[PDB]
């Protein structure tokens, strides 16, 4: 909601991964958690994912 | 022209993913203009993730 995406990104949680998956799966704005799990992905050098 | 496109890319992912985006697409797009273009657009997408 913050729209601090960066900050998000660099969160080093052990949930985060699948929240979005869920968020993307079951929110209305697919686009907005989709994109955002692919940068996390990208992120962590999970490129096939991304 | 494609190492000068690779050089500015990385002056934007070094708004980060955005940057690697906008790279990604300026590689796809010298790609389709010209195989071992897009073979260097797409490997270059692979290199920067």
């Amino acid at each position: 909601q913050a729209d601090l995406t960066d900050k998000l990104l660099e969160l080093n949680s052990p949930f985060l991964e699948p929240h979005l998956v869920r968020m993307a799966k079951l929110d209305q704005n697919k686009v907005r958690y989709m994109d955002l799990l692919w940068r996390y992905y990208e992120k962590n050098r999970n490129f096939s994912n991304a | 022209t494609m190492n000068i496109l690779f050089t500015q890319y990385k002056r934007l992912k070094g708004v980060q993913e955005d940057k690697d985006s906008v790279l990604r697409s300026q590689a796809r797009a010298l790609i389709t203009f010209a195989g071992d273009t897009n073979a260097r657009l797409v490997q270059m997408e692979v290199l920067m993730n």
